[PDB]
Parts: structure tokens; C-alpha cells; sequence
């Protein structure tokens, strides 16, 4: 997962 | 926002731009929702760094004078006590910012409406994501606020193996996943506005996307579910  | 369209300047008056001081200027880093005249709701991961933050309300074009902006400093940051920066997938990606002064409400600056505690939306509920985030994976920020239609994907589908599997929890909302539209970097912390009983309410706080990119088929954008935290949000504001 990539925090955006 | 990937795959979005430019929002009208008075459509989403609760949207805020969260910015940090960078040398002699300020840079947009995340979105947020104005929930009281002196309180903003955003993602905890947007406030993890030891930076100086300011909030901009009434904003539309980040690079030009709109004539409606109000700039306010942040006085106190309250991050959810269970938030853990090394485990975004654990959830609790929510934070409340107490502003240094109360802002003035008008057509461009209004409070965001919060859902009742525990409310879950039906699959495919009509919602919009808004923000100044990147308009393409590894692209650049938008200058003007963008919006994209992003219908919900219920928990049962979203937690299935072809979607997000076990990474998504029941304290999160999934929306989108069509491979064309999605949140992207710089949208985090902002709202997911959903239409319920004829009124738009803020059901999500933008949290994360896939490692493969922003707009990926079957990897909907993932938000913190606001309705899971209504007691906490009310408890914070009442004691601060
Ligand atoms: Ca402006």
C-alpha cells in the first residue's frame, strides 16, 4: 500500500 | 485525482488544502475537511512529519489569487491514539487539527456534514472524491480542484482476494477501482463526499492506493470510514  | 474534471468553485466548500512551509514558500501536501470553524479533519499520515502546517480554506487554484482564500495556522494536532505510521493498513488514519483562529463561513467556506455513527453505505453508492493531487500516477499536482465520480465498493467485495484482500478492514471505505479514476498522491486526508437522503456527507478521509499506481483496475482508492470515529471526533473537540 501507498499512502496518498 | 486521476481521471477527474475541474470542480465548480462553490461545489465543495468544506474542502481544505493542507500545506507545509518549504523554504520561503508553502507547498500543498494533503486535503482535509473543515468540520468546525476552528477544526479540520485530515489523515494522520499527512501530519506525521515535524513540519509547520497551515490550512487554506476557500481555495480553488493553488497558484493564483482566487479572491476567496483564508489562511490559518495550526495550533494543535491530535492524531488517533492507535495510528501507527509503519502500518497504514491497520487503519486509524485520521487526525484533527485545531486552527489558530476560527474561519469565516460564506459560499466558499462551509462545514462538512458528518454521517451518523456506524452508518455503512450500500454497494455502488454515488460518491465523489475531490483534491489537488496528482492527475496521473507519478504525474504532477493539479492547479485547480478536481473531482471524480467514485462509487463505493462494499466491504465484502473489497476484502475479496481479487481486490484488496485482508489489507482492507471494516473501518475503511473502498471507492472506485475502474482503472481510470482514483485518488492519487496529494489527495490524502481529503473527503469522499457521498449522497445520502439528498444531502452530500463526508463518509471517507482519503488514505491509500496501490503500490502499483493510483488508478488500477480492482484496486479502489481506500479511505478511513468517518462513521467509525464519530465518538472519538466528538470527544476530542469537546475537550480541546
Ligand atoms: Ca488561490
Amino acid at each position: 500500500v501507498e499512502p496518498i | 485525482v486521476v481521471g477527474g474534471t475541474e470542480a465548480q468553485r462553490n461545489s465543495w466548500p468544506s474542502q481544505i488544502s493542507l500545506q507545509y512551509r518549504s523554504g520561503s514558500s508553502w507547498a500543498h501536501t494533503c486535503g482535509g475537511t473543515l468540520i468546525r470553524q476552528n477544526w479540520v479533519m485530515t489523515a494522520a499520515h499527512c501530519v506525521d512529519r515535524e513540519l509547520t502546517f497551515r490550512v487554506v480554506v476557500g481555495e480553488h487554484n493553488l497558484n493564483q489569487n482566487n479572491g476567496t482564500e483564508q489562511y490559518v495556522g495550526v495550533q494543535k494536532i491530535v492524531v488517533h491514539p492507535y495510528w501507527n505510521t509503519d502500518d497504514v493498513a491497520a487503519g486509524y488514519d485520521i487526525a484533527l487539527l485545531r486552527l489558530a483562529q476560527s474561519v469565516t463561513l460564506n459560499s466558499y467556506v462551509q462545514l462538512g456534514v458528518l454521517p451518523r455513527a456506524g452508518t455503512i453505505l450500500a454497494n455502488n453508492s454515488p460518491c465523489y472524491i475531490t483534491g489537488w493531487g496528482l492527475t496521473r500516477t507519478n504525474g504532477q499536482l493539479a492547479q485547480t480542484l478536481q473531482q471524480a465520480y467514485l462509487p463505493t465498493v462494499d466491504y465484502a467485495i473489497c476484502s475479496s482476494s481479487s481486490y484488496w484482500g485482508s489489507t482492507v478492514k471494516n473501518s475503511m471505505v473502498c471507492a472506485g477501482g475502474d482503472g481510470v479514476r482514483s485518488g492519487c498522491q496529494g489527495d490524502s486526508g481529503g473527503p469522499l463526499h457521498c449522497l445520502v437522503n439528498g444531502q452530500y456527507a463526508v463518509h471517507g478521509v482519503t488514505s491509500f492506493v496501490s503500490r502499483l499506481g493510483c488508478n488500477v483496475t480492482r484496486k479502489p482508492t481506500v479511505f478511513t470510514r468517518v462513521s467509525a470515529y464519530i465518538s472519538w471526533i466528538n470527544n476530542v473537540i469537546a475537550s480541546n
